[PDB]
RNA sequence: UUGACUGCGAGACAGACACGUCGAGCAGGUACGAAAGUAGGUCUUAGUGAUCCGGUGGUUCUGUAUGGAAGGGCCAUCGCU
RNA sequence: CUUGUCGGGUAAGUUCCGACCUGCACGAAUGGCGUAACGAUGGCGGCGCUGUCUCCACCCGAGACUCAGUGAAAUUGAAAUCGCUGUGAAGAUGCAGUGUAUCCGCGGCUAGACGGAAAGACCCCGUGAACCUUUACUGUAGCUUUGCACUGGACUUUGA
RNA sequence: UUAAAAACACAGCACUCUGCAAACACGAAAGUGGACGUAUAGGGUGUGACGCCUGCCCGGUGCCGGAAGGUUAAUUGAUGG
RNA sequence: GGGGCUCAAACCACACACCGAAGCUGCGGGUGUCACGGUGACGCGGUAGAGGAGCGUUCUGUAAGCCUGUGAAGGUGAGUUGAGAAGCUUGCUGGAGGUAUCAGAAGUGCGAAUGCUGACAUGAGUAACGACAAUGGGUGUGAAAAACACCCACGCCGAAAGACCAAGGGUUCCUGCGCAACGUUAAUCGACGCAGGGUUAGUCGGUUCCUAAGGCGAGGCUGAAAAGCGUAGUCGAU
RNA sequence: AACCCACUCCCGUUGAAAAGGUAGGGGAUGACUUGUGGAUCGGAGUGAAAGGCUAAUCAAGCUCGGAGAUAGCUGGUUCUC
RNA sequence: GGUCAAGUGAAGAAGCGCAUACGGUGGAUGCCUUGGCAGUCAGAGGCGAUGAAAGACGUGGUAGCCUGCGAAAAGCUUCGGGGAGUCGGCAAACAGACUUUGAUCCGGAGAUCUCUGAAUGGGGGAACCCACCUAGGAUAACCUAGGUAUCUUGUACUGAAUCCAUAGGUGCAAGAGGCGAACCAGGGGAACUGAAACAUCUAAGUACCCUGAGGAAAAGAAAUCAACCGAGAUUCCCUUAGUAGUGGCGAGCGAACGGGGAUUAGCCCUUAAGCUUCAUUGAUUUUAGCGGAACGCUCUGGAAAGUGCGGCCAUAGUGGGUGAUAGCCCCGUACGCGAAAGGAUCUUUGAAGUGAAAUCGAGUAGGACGGAGCACGAGAAACUUUGUCUGAACAUGGGGGGACCAUCCUCCAAGGCUAAAUACUACUGACUGACCGAUAGUGAACCAGUACCGUGAGGGAAAGGCGAAAAGAACCCCGGAGAGGGGAGUGAAAUAGAACCUGAAACCGUAUGCGUACAAGCAGUGGGAGCCUACUUGUUAGGUGACUGCGUACCUUUUGUAUAAUGGGUCAGCGACUUAUAUUCAGUGGCAAGCUUAACCGUAUAGGGUAGGCGUAGCGAAAGCGAGUCUUAAUAGGGCGUU
């Protein structure tokens, strides 16, 4: 903090508490005692500690029937409203879709889609599976899921 | 995320200062002065929860003595004599029959007495 | 006459630690005594100073490319009112 | 030691002046002993003069006091803030016992509130600090000795 | 800005240093003062008008002079291992 | 301890009764440990300190949710619920935001530090109102006059408390209009507020010319660098 | 007398004043007093020498940096069971 | 009913206490934001003698200040954009005007650009004073435009002691000078502190001062390491490893070899890569802009974006603000187009220059003395460097391999140039935040490095909020043609009235109820009469509290405090166990004789990367040997270890 290199006062003498800096931590305008620094908040998780987790969160995703299992999900043509048509079929809003590759098509899509977000195999964090309602997954990216997680 | 404190500080204080009605000067208005009185009176109070019932028990004890020596009798020579003979009555409700049922704290000095002693 | 021996050491006493004290028995070599045996200093309890550093005598150790050497380690010992 | 002893000065003199010598512990350029003039310099004694004093009295102005206007300060845990004799962190408005006492101002005085003011300056402590001294220790500027360099020729004495 | 004095200065006195590019002082140095001076001058030290005077000690510690001998630095490198 | 106490209310023996603690018992609750399968048992004063379990504050996810102008946060009362930190429901005020639950992260909880900043008390309507030259009437103006203006008197300075240069200040100078603040009181007055005006040089003082102490200093000499000294020169009034 | 100074008493000590005032006091042609301009400063300057003075600061000025020096010492340390 | 006596004792408060209700003062709290803080990704990394950074003074229809400009002075000329309002702000009014014949506004290029400042014609107290020369123009007492500092380099002329020619002197050109937060390479270089004292040592080659360069700099192509096998310039990151060493062997300091990565590159002295500056060949960016979809009804309300009902748009759906909460109201957003003219970058091919030291390196390598650097403090002390003094060989030669010798191995010094990976941000743009929200965040949200303080260097504040919209209160009355109020009006609301959101506490008042003038002390609490209020009319709730039993504040520090021991006048706001990196133990998880990656790649929290670290074996000082091993003459004993 700027300034408070000198004594405000005499040390002994004028009937007032010792001060040696005006920018004391106890005084109106001083610095903070404990003041932050940029600092990094990431934790190490082990890749197996990370796989496990996975596991258990697909797992019981089956046992609530929140995962539905299709044979492939293609648009043709970036449009809103078509995938919207697509989504009322299954009857899901609030959705997560998981394939073994993001089309261009599809990723244009669902863009501007308010509940519904599109993912790949390795792009889908834990934090994603349990947020959404619902998950739709692929035969093809069921088959991916198998090998990456044994 | 700094935490400020005016709103839980403000709630503390008043929780006190309501503690605090009626007392004098500042011992009703000020924090610091009306801290320490709400103490001291919560320690005055549980000591006195203790008192009240020997401050009883010595009421029933001298109004006993009034009214047995009103009938011949000493309170010692009573207590006596109702332990003699049977009776389980209270000093609280003896003390209440000597004032209000006088025939009744009669009898009961009359049969103590009976008992020699 | 050299047991004021060399390697140890069951087991203890003391004790914050670092130090301290006693010791049967085994193995080598001895000395006295005919021999059983006794001897790991003195009737006992004081007579003392850590580590570092440097010196001296040994040594199945190490020895900065390799063979040596210097230097280091290990064992014995010297230098503090 | 000591207000040494003797003399003078006073009614009375631990101070003063003159001596004595037993100099605890004077002494000759860190000068010895004298000295006219000089000193807002130290000690003692007189004359004059006096409220310095016995012992204070009266008078005159400026405050203090009252009325109108403006309007501070240090201090302050909170106060319904008496005496005495005990007790007790050992000197009590506040505790015990006891005695006194209607409620509230104003002018005065300072005995107490260990009154206010300044984290005691005396004293001790801190493996505190400054500055000063020296034949404390360890160094250093300066001054000085010698070798080499800048730096040569000749003659002579002389050691190898 | 609690000490005006018996403290400091002083005229006079003495010792000592300095031959001029002076001793001495300020300057890493150039230079500057001393001094546009020159031993009747300049620096340091003590004492403190004037009068009468200033006694004994050179063992200690300084300063000055001496050079025979003893001890003695960098340097050099005989000898031995 | 006091009142008071004498075949005692003293002392020495003996006897019986009673009072007397947060001790013990009774009744109703809460907790710790251990055993058994909710009961039994014995525990539950506490500083330094060790161990266990919680409340509340701000921010992030849950949350593009839920609540909210038919009234959010905040403020101020009342009631009520827990062993506690605390929670909940409502009247009034307020006028636009808040955050259930379970997780995550901390600028996370003040009475003290002769603590820091702001506001306000006590002293107290008390001390003081700044040289003890000195003031008294009349008149005017004005809402208002001890203090302003004028007049009649009285006092004070006069080697100044009168005039004038320099330094320093910078509009304080004059005139209209004003009085909140400033003026240690009031003020119609002012060195105060607003707005206008006001300073005229061949001879006065500077500038220009000259130099002193001293400064700077081409080249130069010196110095790790920055720089020091200095010659020609050119600045510098008193 | 002016002018420079500061010996005594009293007042003042929250002062009219962070060193004054009234009444007395010393020097007053000199080692005098004073205006303007200039030079020397922080282990440095200047000092008729008191450790005095160097901007109300001096047994080593002020300012900003090393720097949040160090403090076996005082003080303080915030919700519940 | 009369007199007397004795007894008893309501009300009457100068003023105080408590409670409640209304105010005042004051500014907390809540909500808010034109201001800050920290990052990520880019940019471009300098400006100046063609006069900088920083300023003084001036400049407008009317006073000041801020912003912009400069005597052509809130502007002049040209291009490019647009498309109807405009004459900047505090900060409003009154005026005078400008214009679809294209204004204001935005971007590129020009013109003008006072005085001071490196300040440069000479002086000077910065914003001032005094000049000279050349060309042109006036006749009076000048005007206009150019020149005139110093040093270095090159060139022309000239010329002292002195013959020659040197020093020197004039004239031309070209360059420099000053400023800037950090980064870089050098010169000089502390102390506090730690070692629980302190000298060696540390702090530390840090702070600080000085000098040069650049957009980066520096270093760089082996007289290098290794170890008899090999590697192959420099720089940066992760490990080896807190190991080997070093050290009053104290406190402490601290490698390399060998691995894993980022980058990829070398070329010359028989004259090269490369780099500059021009001239050309193409491309890309930057300095401004243009288009940019889809909503109605109903209720409450001052006002719908909110309720209820039904639709539509999506490469545009958690943007901003509109009278309360908006994908469809406005500005935007995704996505598409764009430039008369400047800038920059990469790209061809032509020139000029440079690289550049000439020819392979001599006062050099080596040595002696004193220092410095290497992690290494003289130590067995190698290697680099140099203040003083010396001093070789020439490829059958020279350097190194940690004293030294021999043998091997490996390099060729005393001459040069060289990008990338690396460092930093005063400055510009965009985006982001489990950052702040007016005592916080920059000292600075506001006309802040200001006011103020100091001779100076320097130090350094306080101070935000009416309302949706000024609709900012016409008019009446009291008052000094006041201040301030009472009405009336505006507004949803003036107790939102300009010192204006909310409006807490300390502190100061007015009103009502009960208590208080014979009574002794931490002011409370156990008991408790009476009075007042409310309604359920008393086993009730609220307010007071006569009388009475007990009862010497809180914190700190102590063997011990009511202590007459310390601290606090009170209130409100703020104010003290944190963070990073290395570790050990416990709880809780994943894998398991194995576990785990670091830098770094990355389709970026995934996946890869197992260099490394720990574990599966110990004993010994070590060589070494190994379920054993060390000591010893000893398969004896003993220490440590093994199911
Ligand atoms: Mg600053
Ligand atoms: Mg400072
Ligand atoms: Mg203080
Ligand atoms: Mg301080
Ligand atoms: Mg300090
Ligand atoms: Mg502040
Ligand atoms: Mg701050
Ligand atoms: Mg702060
Ligand atoms: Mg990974
Ligand atoms: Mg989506
Ligand atoms: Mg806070
Ligand atoms: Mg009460
Ligand atoms: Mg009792
Ligand atoms: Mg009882
Ligand atoms: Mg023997
Ligand atoms: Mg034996
Ligand atoms: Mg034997
Ligand atoms: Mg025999
Ligand atoms: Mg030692
Ligand atoms: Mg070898
Ligand atoms: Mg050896
Ligand atoms: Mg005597
Ligand atoms: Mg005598
Ligand atoms: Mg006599
Ligand atoms: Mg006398
Ligand atoms: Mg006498
Ligand atoms: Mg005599
Ligand atoms: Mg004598
Ligand atoms: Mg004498
Ligand atoms: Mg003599
Ligand atoms: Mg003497
Ligand atoms: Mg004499
Ligand atoms: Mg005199
Ligand atoms: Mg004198
Ligand atoms: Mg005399
Ligand atoms: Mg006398
Ligand atoms: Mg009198
Ligand atoms: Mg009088
Ligand atoms: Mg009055
Ligand atoms: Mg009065
Ligand atoms: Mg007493
Ligand atoms: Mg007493
Ligand atoms: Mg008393
Ligand atoms: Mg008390
Ligand atoms: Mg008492
Ligand atoms: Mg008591
Ligand atoms: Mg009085
Ligand atoms: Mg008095
Ligand atoms: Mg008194
Ligand atoms: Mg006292
Ligand atoms: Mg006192
Ligand atoms: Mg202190
Ligand atoms: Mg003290
Ligand atoms: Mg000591
Ligand atoms: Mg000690
Ligand atoms: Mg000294
Ligand atoms: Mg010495
Ligand atoms: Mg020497
Ligand atoms: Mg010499
Ligand atoms: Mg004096
Ligand atoms: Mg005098
Ligand atoms: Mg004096
Ligand atoms: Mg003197
Ligand atoms: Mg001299
Ligand atoms: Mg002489
Ligand atoms: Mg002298
Ligand atoms: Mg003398
Ligand atoms: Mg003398
Ligand atoms: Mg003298
Ligand atoms: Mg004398
Ligand atoms: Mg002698
Ligand atoms: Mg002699
Ligand atoms: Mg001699
Ligand atoms: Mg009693
Ligand atoms: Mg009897
Ligand atoms: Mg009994
Ligand atoms: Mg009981
Ligand atoms: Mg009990
Ligand atoms: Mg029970
Ligand atoms: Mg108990
Ligand atoms: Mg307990
Ligand atoms: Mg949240
Ligand atoms: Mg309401
Ligand atoms: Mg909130
Ligand atoms: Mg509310
Ligand atoms: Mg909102
Ligand atoms: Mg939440
Ligand atoms: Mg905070
Ligand atoms: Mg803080
Ligand atoms: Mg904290
Ligand atoms: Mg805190
Ligand atoms: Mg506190
Ligand atoms: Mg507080
Ligand atoms: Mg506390
Ligand atoms: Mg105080
Ligand atoms: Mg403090
Ligand atoms: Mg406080
Ligand atoms: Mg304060
Ligand atoms: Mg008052
Ligand atoms: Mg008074
Ligand atoms: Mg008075
Ligand atoms: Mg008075
Ligand atoms: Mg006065
Ligand atoms: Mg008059
Ligand atoms: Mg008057
Ligand atoms: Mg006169
Ligand atoms: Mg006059
Ligand atoms: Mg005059
Ligand atoms: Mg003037
Ligand atoms: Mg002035
Ligand atoms: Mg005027
Ligand atoms: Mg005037
Ligand atoms: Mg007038
Ligand atoms: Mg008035
Ligand atoms: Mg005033
Ligand atoms: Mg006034
Ligand atoms: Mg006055
Ligand atoms: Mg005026
Ligand atoms: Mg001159
Ligand atoms: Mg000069
Ligand atoms: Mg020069
Ligand atoms: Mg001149
Ligand atoms: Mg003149
Ligand atoms: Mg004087
Ligand atoms: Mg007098
Ligand atoms: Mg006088
Ligand atoms: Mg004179
Ligand atoms: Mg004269
Ligand atoms: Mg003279
Ligand atoms: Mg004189
Ligand atoms: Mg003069
Ligand atoms: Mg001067
Ligand atoms: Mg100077
Ligand atoms: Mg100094
Ligand atoms: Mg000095
Ligand atoms: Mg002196
Ligand atoms: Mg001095
Ligand atoms: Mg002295
Ligand atoms: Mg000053
Ligand atoms: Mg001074
Ligand atoms: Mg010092
Ligand atoms: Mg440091
Ligand atoms: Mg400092
Ligand atoms: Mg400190
Ligand atoms: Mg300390
Ligand atoms: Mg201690
Ligand atoms: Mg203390
Ligand atoms: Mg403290
Ligand atoms: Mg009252
Ligand atoms: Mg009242
Ligand atoms: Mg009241
Ligand atoms: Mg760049
Ligand atoms: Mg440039
Ligand atoms: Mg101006
Ligand atoms: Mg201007
Ligand atoms: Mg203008
Ligand atoms: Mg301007
Ligand atoms: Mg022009
Ligand atoms: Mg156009
Ligand atoms: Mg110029
Ligand atoms: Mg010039
Ligand atoms: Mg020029
Ligand atoms: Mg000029
Ligand atoms: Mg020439
Ligand atoms: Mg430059
Ligand atoms: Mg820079
Ligand atoms: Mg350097
Ligand atoms: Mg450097
Ligand atoms: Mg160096
Ligand atoms: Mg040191
Ligand atoms: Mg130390
Ligand atoms: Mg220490
Ligand atoms: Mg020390
Ligand atoms: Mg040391
Ligand atoms: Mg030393
Ligand atoms: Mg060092
Ligand atoms: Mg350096
Ligand atoms: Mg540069
Ligand atoms: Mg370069
Ligand atoms: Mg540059
Ligand atoms: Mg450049
Ligand atoms: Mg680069
Ligand atoms: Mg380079
Ligand atoms: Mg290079
Ligand atoms: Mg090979
Ligand atoms: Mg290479
Ligand atoms: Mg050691
Ligand atoms: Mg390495
Ligand atoms: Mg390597
Ligand atoms: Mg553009
Ligand atoms: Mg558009
Ligand atoms: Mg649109
Ligand atoms: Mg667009
Ligand atoms: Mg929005
Ligand atoms: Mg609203
Ligand atoms: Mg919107
Ligand atoms: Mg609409
Ligand atoms: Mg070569
Ligand atoms: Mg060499
Ligand atoms: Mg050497
Ligand atoms: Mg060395
Ligand atoms: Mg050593
Ligand atoms: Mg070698
Ligand atoms: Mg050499
Ligand atoms: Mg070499
Ligand atoms: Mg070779
Ligand atoms: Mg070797
Ligand atoms: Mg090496
Ligand atoms: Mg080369
Ligand atoms: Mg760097
Ligand atoms: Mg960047
Ligand atoms: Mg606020
Ligand atoms: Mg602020
Ligand atoms: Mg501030
Ligand atoms: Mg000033
Ligand atoms: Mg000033
Ligand atoms: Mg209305
Ligand atoms: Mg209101
Ligand atoms: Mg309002
Ligand atoms: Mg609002
Ligand atoms: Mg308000
Ligand atoms: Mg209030
Ligand atoms: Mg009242
Ligand atoms: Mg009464
Ligand atoms: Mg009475
Ligand atoms: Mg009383
Ligand atoms: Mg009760
Ligand atoms: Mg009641
Ligand atoms: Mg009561
Ligand atoms: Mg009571
Ligand atoms: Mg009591
Ligand atoms: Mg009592
Ligand atoms: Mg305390
Ligand atoms: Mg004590
Ligand atoms: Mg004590
Ligand atoms: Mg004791
Ligand atoms: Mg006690
Ligand atoms: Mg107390
Ligand atoms: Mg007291
Ligand atoms: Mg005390
Ligand atoms: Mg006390
Ligand atoms: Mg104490
Ligand atoms: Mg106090
Ligand atoms: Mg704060
Ligand atoms: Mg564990
Ligand atoms: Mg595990
Ligand atoms: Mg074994
Ligand atoms: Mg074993």
């Amino acid at each position: 903090v700027s300034g408070g290199g000198k004594k405000p006062w005499r040390q002994k003498g004028t009937g007032r508490a010792r001060a040696g800096t005006i920018r004391s931590p106890i005084w109106r305008g001083g610095g903070t005692t404990f003041a932050a620094k940029p600092r990094s908040h990431e934790q190490k998780l082990n890749k197996k500690m990370y796989r496990a987790a996975l596991r258990s969160i697909l797992a019981e995703l089956v046992r609530l029937d929140r995962l539905v299992v299709v044979a492939d999900f293609a648009v043709d043509a970036p449009k809103t409203k078509g995938l919207v048509a697509k989504l009322d079929t299954l009857g899901l809003k609030d959705v997560l879709i998981v394939t073994d590759g993001v089309d261009e098509n599809l990723y244009l899509a669902a863009r501007n889609l308010a509940h519904v977000d599109v993912r790949d195999v390795q792009g889908s964090d834990p934090v994603s599976l349990i947020a959404y309602d619902k998950v739709l997954v692929t035969v093809s990216a069921v088959k991916k899921f198998e090998e990456l997680l044994g | 995320a700094r935490v400020k404190r005016g709103v839980i500080a403000r709630r503390r204080h008043k929780k006190i200062l309501k503690l605090a009605k009626g007392y004098y000067g500042a011992r009703s208005r000020v924090f610091r002065v009306a801290k320490q009185a709400v103490i001291k009176a919560g320690q005055y109070a549980y000591r006195d929860r203790r008192q009240r019932k020997r401050q009883f028990r010595a009421l029933w004890i001298a109004r006993i003595n009034a009214g047995a020596r009103q009938n011949g009798l000493s309170y010692s020579r009573l207590i006596a004599g109702l332990k003699k003979a049977a009776i389980e009555i209270d000093r609280k409700v003896l003390a209440d029959l000597a004032v209000n049922e006088k025939a009744a704290f009669t009898a009961i000095v009359e049969k103590a007495k009976a008992s020699l002693a």
